[PDB]
């Protein structure tokens, strides 16, 4: 399964859960930031590696990284 | 003579690129720069823009000059 | 309902306000530029109409201005032709003797040694050979002197500033509405009676009252001089009354029904003439009466503002069987709102159109001293073949464009269209199949022939004299249409073309037109063709079939048409737009019209064109294709580089552009793969250094520069190996053909 | 709020069929059930290809990958303003609810959910993969 | 001469390569009249070839075993044996036009950053400030050296942005 | 006329407007000074 | 003619040189990809987010210098 | 009233930041205790068209 890991430069902007194609990505209360909120990967099983997430994020650098690891039915997207 | 010289040369830009990404290589996976603190290999770093884009000039001279002798030729 | 012209005035104001501020059109280009990307950004979006604004009504009348815009540029083009044959070329001296002068209408100043350029092409003159046929075509339309080319020249620039003003007032002062540009049924009746019946109308007039006697006094030795003014001909019945004695009864036969008395100058003589190699011009004066009224007929058939006419929607409804659901419901309104669909049939047609007329100009030669002028002849066929196939792509790269914008679900519930995209999958795998069987046996054939040749075995290859494959089909087609003018065609005196059978024709020793006879290496490149066509429509049907959805990517649509990727997941999802689809299918267009003009040129230069000598017609090449083209060693050898010969040595003579050109086509297809097989990240890197240079010396630009983008690599790259390679065929087709033929 | 159960007698959407539909992974790995409700009768874009027309009241469908699951829950939640649901179910018939995880959306924050793969650092404070290298496999410098 | 050359006007291939060129352009004008546009514009031509051989030979070129002239890029040969002209001069010729058009851009690119919207005026030409600019820039190369000893030439190091490392 | 004036001095007519210019003044040059190879 | 192949010769050199020094410098990392030691010496791609950044890793570096010995040999 | 006046000019000591030794201006400071309090907006977009970023007060130098 792929790696997806979120750092604290994170502002909670949401916009990565949103752009996630396969609901890898969520959002959960925190205190680092004026949002409250931070990035989390719970369901890294189904992520793909799109990294949709990595293109909607606004950080500089990113705050969420997509690093390509195993490849397995669901990490590869098959339908068959 | 000529099967032995192409042969040689080939083998030898083959085995040329393979260096410098066996050096690429190591740049990734064992380039420590807390060891390597301020010697000659942490220098070639610092100021690699300036090797990269000298490079790109020497390259873009010859390429335009050559092109350009053959062409008006 | 009613069909009327609905037209705003004073939509836009003409001032140049908007000139000095670029990319106004975009809401993101309005901005300014950052980063260089804008810049490609401001130039990829200028046209692209339906994405400035969502305004169906503003995207027509943007479309509308535009049509007159390029017809204005055709105009130009049109009357510069004219022009320069008007002034600078050897068209009066080319009248005299057609059969030894080459035509020229391009001179060159005499700078740098460049007037080498300048050849020897007969008749006192010094210039550029010209290759696009506008000498027969003029000799055709009776034009004899320099005087009605340059009148032509003026009045195309007339036109053409009637075009550009007319884009102008429909744009700013008078545009046209919604509701006007949606009237399908008027407007295919305007097109079909009135722009193509009275134009084949008109043009039939032309031939009667001027092409065909001044190309009758020409063919019978009459100096151009001495041959009366089309006015002349045009004033007193005595002339035409003497070279055509129809004429002497007026137009009275033709409107007492007694139409066989103009037998004189319509006539159905079929072949081609003996004394210039072309059509019988009655025959083509008689062919566009009968357009005409068959055009004509045809334009009377839509409802337009009476009860009488028809309403395509309701045929449309009607046509519907068991076996397709629904059928055609729905597409007439995805015809009279989508302009993507109506662009992308309008451009299949088109270019199947343009393929057509490839084939049939080349085989019937409808201009005067037009099949002896090898060289125009291959670059016509050529060009227009060209031109054929970029539409064919086109249309393929619009119908993906109307189902990722355009299409609509709510529309289609269960017409042919949801149905098709239901079955994509069996389509696309059927297809695919398809492709495979047909790459194996018409490919595996070469390569088994080249085997066998190698391996000293010319005993089981497949030619002629070893295993053959004979297209009875296409031969028993050749011989139906050599025997229809005794039994099928009673009052046709000959057969359409000389290629399906009988004697040759030849003007002024060199062969206009004979037999061309179909074997074991024609079965094998015919093979090759339906190979690469179905290859090309594979790409093509695939692209645009998956182009909202696959297996793959379920929401490809809301990624738009023209994307890079859905990044490195899922395996890698490089290149899964339709764009994408489209510019892998120019490719394999290139790659299917590159075999098809090669297999012209060779097969017409072996079997068909050639001299005339005593009891014996000798070849260009020889006859060499029967025996040469069932291998790629063949090709490689007797026609690649057997042929390239006038190309590589044309240096020192007025040739030698060619073999610049030549060389230098090399050069951009070769710069493609630079495009073609890199990524922007690695260029994005090395400019960052670059950058990083130019902040040393305080030379960095303001405006950011960035690397191309993955869709911009991939169309320079494409752009660039289409320019290349066509380029490169063009030069070595040209020297060829010019030095030898 | 509790976990919702899949009801295998749910009407499914008025659709002719395709051929982009479930395959032998369906029957030998898993499979995807989606389900919603709608307000009325309307006409919907199938993410394998196609139009269908989803009734009133509760709707299920079947799909290869979760992905197909979750952009026909974008459509119905960007478009008719819906909100679906969808399990991912096995041969042996085994349930397993997906999406929402919780019940509230991921894209709005909701209390109860604990945080993963989250690091207390940025890009710039990863180690060098020198101080990654001879683990147990291959090992990115940020998984640690 | 230099490197077992001989001057081309002693070159015996030279001449016949001359006399080749106007056998070909003779033999092409023999097929036209005498007072015709074809037979002037190969007259023309004729003669600029001969004028050509004549300064290329006036000129002190050396020409090889080929009888084509050859160049001399070594700054001492070609200042000991009269041939600055062919490689030397052009050299210093086009340094001063290219260090010409280079230091007109940078003063058009440092006048411009100053103001509200550069990017504008890279795209929209400022057509004034450019023709001021390319006017002043005659005095290119003493302007350069000026900026390079008061250190204003080149921008500092931390002000440059670098990649991680 | 500001307005045409600011569209004719955008960077493509620029761009014409002076490789026309400095192609003409090479042309002329090679016109009144044939063939030269060296100063 | 000696001169003109060895001026292109060169060129060949200098500019294979430039891809492989340029890949083995930026290999840890660029001002696109800051973090690129952290993906190893070769990996697909970054994805289209950031402009696009195909062939952006180091093995791909090497990738494109194989063309260019290639055409130097 | 901690970190820099709001409009000021601040030099970027991120190392893997766009916008390193380059100089942006201040436009919010958060007086909270965030990571990444400084606010700064910059005249050039990044590769991805951002034009703003938080900084902490050590990654940000008044230049
Ligand atoms: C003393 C020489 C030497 C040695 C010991 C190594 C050793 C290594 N290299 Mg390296 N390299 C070398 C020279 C060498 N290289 C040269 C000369 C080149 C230039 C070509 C390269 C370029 C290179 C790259 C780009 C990479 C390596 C990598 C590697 C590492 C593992 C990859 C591997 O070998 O798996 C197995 C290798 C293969 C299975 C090779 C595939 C088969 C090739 C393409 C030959 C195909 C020929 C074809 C079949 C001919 C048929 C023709 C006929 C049928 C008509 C390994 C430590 C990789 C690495 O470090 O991982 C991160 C890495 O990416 N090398
Ligand atoms: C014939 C094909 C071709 C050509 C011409 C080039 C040319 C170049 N490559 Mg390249 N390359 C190629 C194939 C080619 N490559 C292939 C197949 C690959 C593998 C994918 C690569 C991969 C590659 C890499 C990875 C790199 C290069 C680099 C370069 C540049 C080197 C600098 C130089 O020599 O300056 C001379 C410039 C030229 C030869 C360009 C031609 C100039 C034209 C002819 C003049 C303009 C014509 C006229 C005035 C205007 C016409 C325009 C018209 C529309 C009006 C140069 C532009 C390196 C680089 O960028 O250096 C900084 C670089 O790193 N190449
Ligand atoms: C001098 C008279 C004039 C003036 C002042 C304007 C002014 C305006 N027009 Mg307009 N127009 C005119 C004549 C004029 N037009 C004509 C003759 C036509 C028929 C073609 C049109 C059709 C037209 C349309 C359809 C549109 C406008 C639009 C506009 C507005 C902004 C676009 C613009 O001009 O940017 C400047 C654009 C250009 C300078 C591009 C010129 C391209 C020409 C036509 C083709 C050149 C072909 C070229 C030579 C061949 C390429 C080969 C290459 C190697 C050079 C603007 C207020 C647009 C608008 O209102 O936005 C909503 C709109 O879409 N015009
Ligand atoms: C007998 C009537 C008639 C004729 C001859 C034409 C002819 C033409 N139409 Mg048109 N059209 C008509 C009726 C007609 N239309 C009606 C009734 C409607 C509304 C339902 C339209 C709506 C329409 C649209 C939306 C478009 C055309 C277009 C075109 C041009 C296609 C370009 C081409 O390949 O042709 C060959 C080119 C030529 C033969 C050049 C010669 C042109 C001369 C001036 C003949 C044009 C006659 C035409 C009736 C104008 C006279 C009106 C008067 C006020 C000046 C063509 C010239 C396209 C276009 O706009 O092009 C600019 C296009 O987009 N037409
Ligand atoms: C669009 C096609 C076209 C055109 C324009 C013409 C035109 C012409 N044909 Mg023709 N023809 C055609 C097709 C055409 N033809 C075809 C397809 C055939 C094959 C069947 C023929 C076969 C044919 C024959 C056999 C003959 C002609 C003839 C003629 C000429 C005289 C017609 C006639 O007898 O009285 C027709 C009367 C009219 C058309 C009415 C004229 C209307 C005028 C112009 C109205 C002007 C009014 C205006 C207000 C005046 C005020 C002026 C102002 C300044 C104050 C004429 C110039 C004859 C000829 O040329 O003799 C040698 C002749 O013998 N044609
Ligand atoms: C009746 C013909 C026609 C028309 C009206 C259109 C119209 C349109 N096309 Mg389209 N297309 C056509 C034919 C046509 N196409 C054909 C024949 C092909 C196959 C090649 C395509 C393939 C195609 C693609 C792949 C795309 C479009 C797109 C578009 C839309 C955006 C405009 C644009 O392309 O940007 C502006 C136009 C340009 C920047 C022109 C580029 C200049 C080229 C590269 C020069 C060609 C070389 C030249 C002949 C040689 C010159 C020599 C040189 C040295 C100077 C627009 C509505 C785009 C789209 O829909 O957006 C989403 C899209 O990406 N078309
Ligand atoms: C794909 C094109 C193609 C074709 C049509 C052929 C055909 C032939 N080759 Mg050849 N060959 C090819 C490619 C091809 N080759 C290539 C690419 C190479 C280079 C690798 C060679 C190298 C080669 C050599 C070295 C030799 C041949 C030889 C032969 C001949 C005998 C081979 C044989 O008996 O095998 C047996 C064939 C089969 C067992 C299968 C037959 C295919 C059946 C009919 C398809 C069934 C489909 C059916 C309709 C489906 C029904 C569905 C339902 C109704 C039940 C034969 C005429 C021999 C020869 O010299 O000729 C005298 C020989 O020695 N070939
Ligand atoms: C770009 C590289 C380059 C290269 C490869 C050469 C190569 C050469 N130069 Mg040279 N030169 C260069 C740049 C270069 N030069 C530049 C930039 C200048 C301007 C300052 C000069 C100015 C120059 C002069 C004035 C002379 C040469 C000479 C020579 C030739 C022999 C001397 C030598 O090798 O030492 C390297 C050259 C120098 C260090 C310059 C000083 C000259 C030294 C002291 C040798 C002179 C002593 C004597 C003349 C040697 C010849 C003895 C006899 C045969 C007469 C030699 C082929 C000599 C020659 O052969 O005259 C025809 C000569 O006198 N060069
Ligand atoms: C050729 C057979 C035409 C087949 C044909 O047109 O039959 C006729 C059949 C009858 O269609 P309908 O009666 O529904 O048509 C009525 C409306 O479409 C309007 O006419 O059409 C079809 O079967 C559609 C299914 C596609 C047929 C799938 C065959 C795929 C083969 C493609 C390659 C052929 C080689
Ligand atoms: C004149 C002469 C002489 C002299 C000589 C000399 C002195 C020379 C040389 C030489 C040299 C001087 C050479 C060289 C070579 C080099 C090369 C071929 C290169 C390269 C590569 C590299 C360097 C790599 C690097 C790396 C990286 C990238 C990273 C880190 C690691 C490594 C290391 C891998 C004599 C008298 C003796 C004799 C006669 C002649
Ligand atoms: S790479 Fe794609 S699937 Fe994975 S977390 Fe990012 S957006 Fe979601
Ligand atoms: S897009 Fe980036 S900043 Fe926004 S919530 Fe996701 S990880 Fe945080
Ligand atoms: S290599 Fe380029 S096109 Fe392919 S997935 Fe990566 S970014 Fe997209």
């Amino acid at each position: 399964a792929h790696i997806v890991k979120i750092y604290d430069t994170c502002i909670g902007c949401t916009q990565c859960v949103r752009a996630c194609p396969l609901d890898v990505l969520e959002m959960v209360p925190w205190d680092g930031c004026k949002a409250s909120q931070m990035a989390s990967a719970p369901r890294t099983e189904d992520c793909v590696g799109c990294k949709r997430c990595e293109t909607a994020c606004p950080t500089d650098f990113l705050s969420v990284r997509v690093y390509l690891g195993s490849e397995s039915t669901r990490s590869m997207g098959l339908s068959y | 003579q000529a099967a032995l010289y192409t042969h040689h040369q080939y083998i030898a830009g083959f085995i040329m690129c393979g260096a410098f990404a066996h050096g690429a290589i190591f740049f990734i996976r064992d380039y420590d720069p807390e060891q390597n603190k301020g010697n000659v290999l942490a220098r070639m770093l610092d100021h690699k823009e300036a090797l990269i884009s000298h490079l790109s000039w020497v390259s873009l001279f010859l390429g335009f000059h050559t092109l350009g002798l053959y062409v008006h030729n | 309902k009613k069909v009327k012209i609905a037209v705003d005035r004073n939509p836009v104001e003409t001032s140049f306000e908007k000139w000095a501020k670029p990319g106004h059109f975009s809401r993101t280009l309005s901005k300014g530029p950052n980063t260089t990307t804008w810049i490609w950004n401001l130039h990829a979006d200028a046209h692209d109409f339906d994405s400035h604004t969502s305004d169906l009504e503003e995207i027509s009348r943007k479309v509308f201005s535009a049509h007159f815009g390029q017809l204005g540029i055709i105009f130009i083009w049109l009357s510069g032709m004219y022009f320069h044959g008007a002034r600078f070329s050897n068209y009066e001296a080319w009248l005299s003797d057609p059969t030894h002068i080459k035509p020229s209408a391009q001179v060159v100043w005499p700078i740098v040694g460049q007037e080498i350029l300048n050849g020897d092409v007969g008749g006192g003159f010094q210039g550029i050979q010209i290759t696009s046929g506008f000498f027969q075509l003029w000799r055709a339309s009776g034009i004899t002197s320099e005087l009605q080319l340059y009148t032509t020249a003026i009045g195309g620039l007339v036109m053409a500033a009637a075009m550009f003003f007319a884009g102008w007032f429909h744009y700013h002062k008078a545009a046209p509405k919604l509701e006007w540009f949606q009237n399908v049924e008027s407007m295919l009746n305007h097109h079909l009676g009135g722009l193509l019946g009275l134009g084949s109308l008109a043009w039939a007039g032309h031939q009667i009252h001027v092409s065909l006697p001044v190309n009758k006094l020409l063919d019978a030795g009459v100096d151009p001089k001495e041959i009366p003014l089309p006015h002349d001909l045009l004033l007193n019945r005595a002339i035409m009354a003497d070279l055509y004695p129809s004429f002497a009864k007026g137009i009275a036969p033709f409107f007492t029904l007694n139409w066989s008395e103009y037998s004189d100058f319509l006539t159905f003589k079929g072949g081609l003439n003996p004394v210039t190699g072309g059509l019988w011009l009655s025959d083509t004066a008689h062919h566009h009466v009968a357009i005409a009224v068959l055009f004509l007929v045809a334009g009377h058939m839509y409802r337009t503002n009476w009860g009488i006419g028809h309403s395509m929607k309701e045929i449309l409804e009607a046509h519907r069987g068991p076996f397709t659901g629904e059928g055609h419901v729905g597409l007439y309104e995805i015809l009279t709102t989508s302009w993507h669909a109506q662009l992308a049939i309008n451009l299949a047609l088109f270019g199947s159109l343009s393929i057509i007329v490839a084939h049939h100009m080349y085989a019937m030669p409808p201009y005067p001293y037009l099949a002896t002028d090898y060289g125009t002849q291959l670059s016509l066929f050529t060009h227009h073949t060209w031109i054929g196939g970029f539409c064919i792509v086109g249309a393929g790269a619009h119908a993906a464009i109307f189902m990722v914008r355009d299409y609509d679900p709510t529309n289609n519930y269960n017409n042919l269209l949801d149905r098709v995209i239901r079955h994509r999958d069996a389509i696309i795998s059927h297809l695919n199949w398809v492709c495979i069987f047909l790459g194996f046996h018409s490919f595996g054939l070469y390569i088994h022939n080249d085997t066998m040749s190698a391996l000293g075995r010319p005993q089981d290859m497949f030619s002629d004299t070893a295993i053959q494959l004979q297209p009875v089909f296409a031969q028993w087609i050749q011989n139906t249409h050599f025997l229809a003018p005794q039994l099928t065609a009673p009052n046709a005196l000959a057969a359409t073309s000389l290629t399906w059978g009988g004697d040759l024709v030849a003007v002024g020793g060199k062969v206009a037109m004979m037999p061309i006879s179909l074997g074991t290496s024609d079965f094998m490149v015919h093979h090759i063709h339906a190979f690469t066509i179905h290859v090309t429509v594979l790409i093509l049907l695939k692209g645009v079939l998956f182009a909202r959805s696959s297996r793959l990517i379920p929401d490809k649509a809301n990624l738009g048409f023209r994307f890079p990727c859905d990044g490195p997941g899922r395996g890698g999802t490089c290149q899964v737009s339709a764009w994408d689809h489209v510019f892998l299918g120019l490719f394999w267009m290139y790659n299917s019209l590159s075999i098809v003009i090669f297999h012209f040129s060779w097969k017409m230069q072996s079997d068909v064109w050639g001299t005339v000598t005593a009891s014996g017609v000798s070849h260009i090449t020889g006859g060499n294709f029967a025996q040469s083209a069932n291998t790629i060693n063949g090709w490689l050898r007797d026609f690649l580089w057997a042929q390239s010969s006038q190309v590589i040595q044309s240096y020192g003579s007025a040739l030698s552009a060619y073999g610049l050109i030549f060389l230098g086509a090399h050069f951009v297809w070769a710069f493609s793969l630079m495009f073609l097989f890199s990524g922007r990240g690695y260029w994005q890197e090395l400019i960052e250094s670059i950058v990083w240079a130019h902040n040393k010396l305080k030379v960095a630009p303001a405006i950011q520069p960035r690397a191309l983008s993955i869709t911009q690599g991939r169309a320079v790259g494409v752009a660039h190996y289409l320019l290349g390679g066509i380029a490169t065929t063009w030069s070595f087709f040209l020297a060829r053909i010019i030095s030898v033929g | 709020w509790t976990v919702p159960t899949l009801n295998p007698d749910t009407p499914s959407p008025i659709f002719g069929g395709s051929t982009g539909g479930l395959l032998r992974k369906a029957q030998t790995e898993e499979f995807y059930v989606i389900t919603w409700e709608a307000k009325k009768e309307q006409i919907f874009e199938m993410p394998t290809g196609g139009a269908a027309i989803m009734r009133q009241g509760p709707n299920l469908l079947k799909f290869g990958k979760k992905e197909q699951c979750l952009a026909l829950t974008t459509q119905l939640r960007n478009k008719f303003k819906l909100t679906p649901c969808f399990y991912r179910v096995f041969p042996d018939g085994k349930v397993q609810y997906l999406h929402p995880a919780d019940g509230v959306y991921p894209e709005k924050v909701n209390a109860g959910r604990v945080g993963a793969n989250q690091n207390m650092r940025r890009i710039g404070q990863n180690v060098n993969p020198i101080k990654v290298k001879f683990s147990g496999r291959m090992m990115s410098p940020a998984e640690i | 001469d230099i490197a077992g050359l001989t001057p081309c006007s002693e070159s015996k291939a030279y001449a016949k390569l001359e006399k080749k060129e106007l056998k070909t352009l003779e033999k092409r004008l023999k097929q036209y009249e005498a007072d015709s546009a074809p037979a002037v514009a190969l007259k023309a031509t004729m003669e600029r070839t001969k004028a050509r051989f004549a300064n290329y030979a006036k000129a002190g070129l050396l020409c090889g075993n080929d009888g084509l002239p050859h160049l001399i890029a070594d700054p001492g040969l070609a200042l000991k044996y009269g041939h600055a002209g062919e490689v030397f001069i052009p050299t210093f010729g086009f340094l001063y036009v290219a260090g010409y058009i280079g230091y007109v851009g940078r003063q058009y690119l440092i006048a411009v950053k100053g103001e509200a919207k550069p990017t504008d005026k890279e795209i929209i030409i400022d057509v004034p400030l450019a023709t001021k600019l390319a006017w002043q820039g005659a005095g290119w190369p003493l302007a350069a050296v000026q900026e390079l000893q008061r250190g204003t030439l080149l921008e500092k190091e931390e002000n440059i942005t670098v990649s991680p490392r | 006329m500001k307005d045409f004036t600011t569209y004719l001095s955008t960077a493509p007519v620029i761009a014409t407007i002076w490789f026309t210019f400095t192609a003409g003044l090479l042309i002329e040059i090679n016109r009144y000074f044939p063939d030269p190879l060296v100063f | 003619g000696d001169f003109l192949v060895h001026h292109a010769i060169a060129l060949g050199l200098h500019t294979t040189t430039l891809i492989l020094v340029k890949g083995a410098l930026d290999a840890r990392g660029s001002k696109l990809m800051p973090d690129k030691k952290d993906f190893g010496y070769s990996f697909p791609c970054d994805g289209p987010g950031r402009g696009g950044t195909c062939d952006i890793s180091a093995y791909d570096a090497f990738y494109l210098a194989v063309f260019w010995m290639l055409n130097t040999i | 009233e901690v970190g820099p006046k709001r409009g000021s000019l601040v030099k970027i000591l991120r190392p893997e930041s766009y916008w390193f030794n380059q100089v942006g201006k201040v436009v919010s400071v958060d007086q909270s205790g965030v990571r990444y309090p400084v606010v700064v907006r910059f005249e050039n977009q990044n590769y991805a068209g951002v034009t703003t970023n938080n900084y902490a007060l050590d990654e940000v130098v008044a230049a």
